[PDB]
């Protein structure tokens, strides 16, 4: 019950990951964590990975 | 050990004044005036009897 909803709802969660322009190269890293954490936990994938 | 860590630091946008340490050796690996130089003369000439 919880598991199908856990995998289903991260697909709302993922589009929050707001990359920002840091023009020294253009390699952006995204401004936060919570955005992708609420993805990570519902999956149990290595949070550092 | 001095530079690469900083090449990301300067991009992060963190309060970090850059640290130069004055240890460079780039100007010997390839030729300033024409790329390779010696190798190209060395190669092209050899066939000339």
């Amino acid at each position: 019950k919880t598991d199908v909803y856990k995998i289903t709802a991260s697909c709302m969660h993922l589009g929050e990951m707001k990359f920002k322009q840091r023009p020294r190269e253009e390699q952006a890293e995204a401004d936060g964590t919570e955005e992708g954490e609420r993805v990570a936990h519902l999956l149990g994938v290595n949070a550092a990975d | 050990m001095f530079v690469l860590e900083q090449e990301e630091y300067k991009r992060e946008g963190i309060d970090w004044v850059f640290i130069d340490f004055g240890l460079d050796l780039a100007a010997c690996i390839e030729l300033i005036e024409k790329p390779m130089g010696i190798l190209s003369i060395l190669e092209e000439e050899s066939m000339f009897p």
